[PDB]
């Protein structure tokens, strides 16, 4: 019937205040109850806000729910943000035997300066080439916040197949890391002059290139 | 206090079937509605099924309509999700919830059960060396752990004697159903002529051990 739309990722700082929105595609946000759930990685979700603006026992006072009909959206408000508040938040609503979830918004709690990615690019090993296989390995480390996009190029042209990239993963020093793999045939690799891995981080890209040995 | 403990699940093949279990306790089972929510890896929450407290009304989205069947046993305080004709898409972590129909929200969540659906079977990794490249004065070297199944793989370096600057990357899931990961180490570039770097790959699901020495070029 409708679709709940949240931003993909928002970031703030400690002690500050953030408002997470959940616009509704059609109809009025006030027609049905809105619910907010916090989700941690490897953890069961817990309900944070029920019935538009009710919080269960134990949920901290910082969390609050609201409704704004001017934008037909709902808001989850977090005052005095803590490091523990870095998580994912899903809004929910029900209408005619359907449970509509939002895309969720990954809340980032900025606890350190911004960091540019370290990018290292490995060509296929000689041993791998003799086994009739070829893989490029692009290692991305030491960036904050942890969200990057990767694009590969063969010579100068975009590569549309054979790319597999990991979700960014939190490193030991609370920075994030990711890795990307390009699969080729050995003839593909040797036929082009170069291959390059482009990592976009906060709208600024770092790029490394390798060429057949 | 309310407890929702889920069981079942595991590794399956396309077109096969599974029945998930959620045992309920700490409350009066027959009052509440129940639901199944899943989250596929690297994806948002998705609602799958909702059953009345009497087994009376049952709602399904179109993505799993006619494939899943939700049921409940009053005598055993148990919620079931029969998944049939499974697909690779249905690979997710499945959560059992208690509903409050009066307020349209799930007030209690289970522990979660992981379901994997792939057409792979147990396979050891093909380990290749990642010869060094720069970072100059600091170089990066590693070894590539390709095409294994299932997780996990463990890597140590120089039998655990080498730990400084060792960073083992989380595995990627290939479209072929197999995993690949890399373990890379950063070391002083001076030592390449004198130091031996051997990565010890361990894949207990297939009982495979591979030791590959990483040399310069």
């Amino acid at each position: 019937q409708f679709v709940l739309s949240q931003p993909n990722s928002v970031s703030t700082n400690l002690g500050s205040t953030v408002k997470l929105l959940c616009k509704r595609s059609t109809g009025n946000i006030g027609s049905n109850y809105v619910s907010w759930y916090q989700h941690h990685e490897g953890r069961s979700p817990t309900t944070m806000i029920y019935r538009d603006d009710q919080r269960p026992d134990g949920v901290p006072d910082r969390f609050s729910g609201s409704i704004d009909r001017s934008s037909n959206s709902a808001l989850l408000t977090i005052d005095n943000v803590q490091t523990e508040d870095e998580a994912a938040y899903f809004c929910h609503s029900y209408s005619t035997g359907m449970y509509i979830f939002g895309g969720g918004t990954k809340l980032t709690v900025l606890g350190q300066p911004k960091a540019a990615p370290s990018v290292t690019l490995f060509p296929p090993s000689s041993e791998e080439l003799q086994a009739n296989k070829a893989t490029l390995v692009c290692l991305i480390s030491d960036f904050y916040p942890g969200a990057v996009t990767v694009a590969w190029k063969a010579d100068s042209s975009p590569v549309k197949a054979g790319v597999e990239t990991t979700t960014p993963s939190k490193q030991s020093n609370n920075k994030y890391a990711a890795s990307s793999y390009l699969s080729l045939t050995p003839e593909q690799w040797k036929s082009h002059r170069s291959y390059s891995c482009q990592v976009t981080h906060e709208g600024s890209t770092v790029e490394k290139t390798v060429a057949p040995t | 206090e309310v407890q929702l403990v889920e069981s079942g699940g595991g590794l399956l093949q396309p077109g096969r079937s599974l029945k998930l279990s959620c045992v309920a306790s700490g409350f009066t089972f027959n009052n509440y509605w129940m639901s199944w929510i899943r989250q596929a890896p690297g994806k948002g929450l998705e609602w799958i099924a909702s059953i009345s407290n009497i087994g009376g009304t049952i709602y399904y989205p179109d993505s799993v309509k006619g494939r899943f069947t939700i049921s409940r046993d009053s005598a055993q305080n148990t919620l079931y999700l029969q998944m049939n004709s499974l697909r690779s898409e249905d690979t997710a972590t499945y959560y059992c919830t208690r509903d409050l129909r009066m307020s349209d929200y799930f007030d209690y969540w289970g522990q979660g059960t992981m379901v994997t659906v792939s057409s792979a079977s147990t396979k050891g990794p093909s380990v290749f060396p990642l010869a060094p490249s720069s970072k100059g004065g600091t170089a990066a070297l590693g070894c590539l752990v390709k095409d294994y199944f299932p997780e996990p793989v463990t890597v140590s370096w120089n039998s655990g004697a080498l730990t400084s600057g060792v960073h083992t990357f989380p595995a990627v899931l290939q479209s072929s159903g197999l995993y690949s990961l890399s373990s890379v180490v950063t070391v002083p570039s001076s030592s390449l002529g004198t130091q031996t770097y051997i990565c010890n790959v361990n894949h207990k699901p297939s009982n495979t051990k591979v030791d590959k020495k990483v040399e310069p070029k």
